[PDB]
RNA sequence: CUUCUGCU
RNA sequence: AGUAGUAACAAGAG
């Protein structure tokens, strides 16, 4: 039906993240299939918006698809989405308290 | 504090709820915890946000005062909770029921005597 | 000239001098040996008091059961448990009529409680029977062991963290065909459905140590983890109901209880007609627990939960159902000796069902013979009565219902009654036009109680003119009298730690001055005696003293080095500065202005190894057990100082089979203490989340490393190392 | 024997 | 022996 489509058309961690979020949200993943697919698309896009993007020593944004673990690259984007509320809001406070941007 | 004469009388202490920790008059339990969390664990605050001038002023003053404090955060939170959350208990009182008077209740009001005492510092207008 | 202190009562009223009649300055009578004899005697007495009931055999556990409900009416003043269901229901209905909406509102609140209660709440309390080990374990340990066992058996609904889900899991486990448990050689044991049921309804039994005012010892019981879940909701409902009952003095405590009793009694005496004679009956109820049948509590729960959702009725009624099928574990067993051969031996209680009767004395032989029919797998069936019932609030509600039934609109006669009831103790006020009316009212109240099974103890009760009585050791003589002997055990060194003892001692003196009528001169002398005992107990005598102790050298050196001797804490040999003026000020703050800066810094150094901090629920809080009543949480004001250390833990488990459990505990602490280094608010507020700890800690480490890098708190090399380690941790978890 | 323990 | 009193201790587990 739909759950199989999501399993076959999304990455394992993406479907895992979406389903877990569904569990913490309250809805059953096997019943609200439209919500599940919408969540998977949202999670996926959010995570893509940070894939391969890093900041070099000059502070300039660079793109590195083949990520070298020995290169001192700082990820340009930190994904608040895909984690438990608590952890996400913890990251939010850490960013606001250090950088100073309004919460 | 100032000590007056001790008068022997037939003290009649009635049991009623009295203030142990007056706390902060402009903050409720929630407001107190909100400030506590924000002052001791600024990162772990969560979705809560300060929504009052009193909360903002207290948070600013405590943060200014707790600069470079190595004391265990749990003790800091416990002490802040003591100072902020209002606490009351049923005690047999004969004199004033304010916290400044209840804390020295043992010294002031006796079973057959009363010790005129005036606690130091300022007193709440209310 | 034979001196006789009792003659002092010829002038001073007994109540005003009641403290004199309390021997609490002596050691309490402890219990020696096993509690098997007392448990068997309690079971035999419980079944004898209901011997005229209906005998049945359970289809699940297979053990005999006794149903005394609706049995013959009491034909003698002998204690009887044959409660009548119609009378109990009628009493509940009249209670609801006298206080309209009490059950509806109490159910609404209790319901919400049920929705919002978490599994952690079962960690509160102590000494729960862990069915996985057949031994008493701390509530947290028994809960964790039960949860781990359930998860290994497929019961995975408790992960929601709601207590109702754990109860649901308990129900499913009850329906499980076979259960798997782990033992430690980390062996695995299989339990059939019948055996599981028996060990799930089993109640462990021990002896009530250090009980005062009683000659013969008694036996108390502790339930398992399954029962505790439903018992909590039943007690919450009973508490919510009792809060609305004027005659129920159970939920309140301390001065609040005395205030409630004084107000209630005052109003009762007031509304009484000027032309109506009044009398007061004081006395306990004989064999209270042995006669309170769980079926009656089931009936009351069903009546209270009328019109409520079926799930609420089921969850509330599960507790009485399990208690009606409860089995009491006999205990440690018995001990035999041979004088000729000069050797001792112990027979476990599980062997009493098959052991020979020639080894026991006449009394124990009779007790074994009388309990043998009810002995099932080493546990005795205990359907009748309520062995050490936790339904203190429910029983209080039933007693209050009987008390409320004495209004002039229910008696339909000139006489009427009211009063106070807490657990098994009560004080009844009867108003009647004449002595004949008083007698008729007393007889009617006694007979009605018998109807419900409650039965006043004519042995330890008396009736006098209204104005003086005793209720739960509180002596009312036109006003509650301040008894001080009851608080004597609370004096002296509490024994928490070197710092908590001082604050607790001064706090106890202050509280007794405020509440228990402690005179200022007596307070001074008490303070002196307490400081002397404190010094002799912790070996913290004054530096200038010549007393020789193994700790005298360090104290002497500290005294010589310090310039301002008065600033030293008493625990460091400093002089005592307390007095009536400052019994409420912690000693650290009291001496802060006099402490030397070097010593002040050393004593309050936050990096000191002695100070340790557990959850905030256990910060500046201690458990104190007074002469009567259960343990109470006392909060004391104390500054975190090197003196606030923790005493050594018992190591007797280090040379037993269960030593592995202690090791596991160590491992758990090793993980929880590490989590505190990642999430600082873990102790102040309970962390939440479904992710594994490792995942949360690694994520937090990555976030903190980035934030520190951006802020500059760490260098590029340190950040690279951190992530490298985080990636290694993720790989380690995946590799397994 | 030695090891381990005094609430388990 | 003694403690003590409805059952123990007068060491216990390796």
């Amino acid at each position: 039906g739909m759950e199989d489509f999501v399993r076959q058309c999304f990455n394992p961690m993406i479907v895992e993240l979406a389903e877990k979020a569904m569990k913490e949200y309250g809805e059953d993943p096997k019943i609200e299939t439209n919500k599940f697919a919408s969540i998977c698309t949202h999670l996926e896009v959010c995570f893509m918006y940070s894939d391969f993007h890093f900041i070099d020593e000059r502070g300039e944004s660079t793109i590195i698809e083949s990520g070298d673990p020995n290169v001192l690259l700082k990820h340009r984007f930190e994904i608040i989405e895909g984690r438990d509320r608590t952890m996400a809001w913890t990251v939010v406070n850490s960013i606001c308290n250090t950088t100073g941007v309004e919460k | 504090g100032t000590f007056g004469p001790v008068h022997f009388r037939n003290q009649v202490k009635i049991r009623r709820r009295v203030d142990i920790n007056p706390g902060h008059a402009d903050l409720s339990a929630k407001e107190a915890q909100d400030v506590i969390m924000e002052v001791v664990f600024p990162n772990e605050v969560g979705a809560r946000i300060l929504t009052s001038e009193s909360q903002l002023t207290i948070t600013k003053e405590k943060k200014k005062e707790l600069q470079d404090c190595k004391i265990a955060p749990l003790m800091v939170a416990y002490m802040l909770e003591r100072e902020l959350v209002r606490k009351t208990r049923f005690l047999p009182v004969a004199g004033g029921t304010s916290s400044v008077y209840i804390e020295v209740l043992h010294l002031t009001q006796g079973t057959c005597w009363e010790q005129m005492y005036t606690p130091g510092g300022e007193v709440r207008n209310d | 000239m034979d001196v006789n202190p009792t003659l002092l009562f010829l002038k001073v009223p007994v109540q005003n001098a009641i403290s004199t009649t309390f021997p609490y300055t002596g050691d309490p009578p402890y219990s020696h040996g096993t509690g098997t004899g007392y448990t068997m005697d309690t079971v035999n007495r419980t079944h004898k008091y209901s011997e005229k009931g209906k005998w049945t055999t359970n289809t699940e556990t297979g053990a005999p059961q006794l149903n005394p409900i609706d049995g013959p009416l009491p034909e003698d003043n002998e204690p009887s448990g044959y409660a009548q269901t119609d009378c109990v229901l009628e009493a509940m209905a009249f209670l609801e009529e006298s206080h309209p909406g009490i059950f509806e509102n109490s159910c609404l609140e209790t319901m919400e409680i049920v929705q919002q209660t978490r599994v952690d709440k079962l960690t509160q309390g102590r000494q729960t029977y862990d069915w996985t080990l057949n031994r008493n374990q701390p509530a947290a340990t028994a809960l964790a062991n039960t949860i781990e066992v359930f998860r290994s058996n497929g019961l995975t609904a408790n992960e929601s963290g709601r207590l109702i889900d754990f109860l649901k899991d308990v129900m499913d486990s009850m329906d499980k065909e076979e259960m798997e448990i782990t033992t430690h050689g980390k062996k695995k044991q299989r339990l059939n459905k019948r055996s599981y049921l028996i060990r799930a309804l089993t109640l462990n039994t021990m002896t009530k140590d250090a009980e005062r005012g009683k000659l013969k010892r008694r036996a108390i019981a502790t339930p398992g983890m399954q029962i505790r879940g439903f018992v909590y909701f039943v007690e919450a409902l009973a508490r919510s109901i009792c809060e609305k009952l004027e005659q129920s003095g159970l939920p309140v405590g301390g001065n609040e209880k005395k205030a409630k009793l004084a107000n209630v009694v005052r109003k009762m005496m007031t509304n009484s007609q000027d032309t109506e004679l009044s009398f007061t009956i004081t006395g306990d109820n004989t064999k209270w627990n042995e006669n309170q049948n769980p079926r009656m509590f089931l009936a009351m729960i069903t009546y209270i939960t009328r019109n409520q959702p079926e799930w609420f009725r089921n969850v509330l009624s599960i507790a009485p159902i399990m208690f009606s099928n409860k089995m009491a574990r006999l205990g440690k067993g018995y001990m035999f000796e041979s004088k000729s051969m000069k050797l001792r031996t112990q027979v476990p209680a599980e062997m009493l069902a098959n052991i020979d009767l020639k080894y026991f004395n006449k009394s124990t032989r009779e007790k074994i013979e009388k309990i043998r029919p009810l002995l099932i797998d080493g546990t005795a069936s205990l359907s009748p009565g309520m062995m050490m019932g936790m339904f203190n609030m429910l029983s209080t509600v039933l007693g209050v219902s009987i008390l409320n039934l004495g209004q002039k609109k229910y008696t339909k006669t000139t006489y009427w009654w009211d009063g106070l009831q807490s657990s098994d103790d009560f004080a009844l006020i009867v108003n009647a036009p004449n002595h004949e009316g008083i007698q008729a009212g007393v007889d009617r109240f006694y007979r009605t109680c018998k109807l419900v099974g409650i039965n006043m103890s004519k042995k330890k009760s008396y009736i006098n003119r209204t104005g003086t009585f005793e209720f739960t050791s509180f002596f009312y003589r036109y006003g509650f009298v301040a008894n001080f002997s009851m608080e004597l055990p609370s004096f002296g060194v509490s024994g928490i730690n070197e710092s908590a003892d001082m604050s607790v001692g001064v706090t106890v003196i202050k509280n007794n001055m405020i509440n228990n009528d402690l005179g200022p001169a007596t307070a001074q002398m008490a303070l002196q005696l307490f400081i002397k005992d404190y010094r002799y107990t912790y070996r913290c005598h004054r530096g200038d003293t010549q007393i020789q102790t193994r700790r005298a050298f360090e104290l002497k050196k500290l005294w010589e080095q310090t310039r301002s001797k008065a600033g030293l804490l008493v625990s460091d040999g400093g002089p005592n500065l307390y007095n009536i003026r400052n019994l409420h000020i912690p000693e650290v703050c009291l001496k802060w202005e006099l402490m030397d800066e070097d010593y002040q810094g050393r004593l309050c150094n936050p990096m000191n190894p002695f100070v340790s901090h557990k959850e905030i629920d256990s910060v500046n809080n201690a458990v104190v057990m007074p002469a009567h009543g259960p343990a109470k949480s006392m909060e004391y004001d104390a500054v975190a100082t090197t003196h606030s250390w923790i005493p050594k833990r018992n190591r007797s488990i280090l040379n037993t089979s269960q030593r592995g459990i202690l090791e596991d505990e160590q491992m758990y602490q090793k993980c929880c203490n590490l989590f505190e280094k990642f999430f600082p608010s873990s102790s102040y507020r309970r962390p939440v989340g479904i992710s594994s700890m490792v995942e949360a800690m690694v994520s937090r480490a990555r976030i903190d490393a980035r934030i520190d890098f951006e802020s500059g708190r760490i260098k590029k090399e340190e950040f690279a190392e951190i992530m490298k380690i985080c990636s290694t941790i993720e790989e380690l978890r995946r590799q397994k």
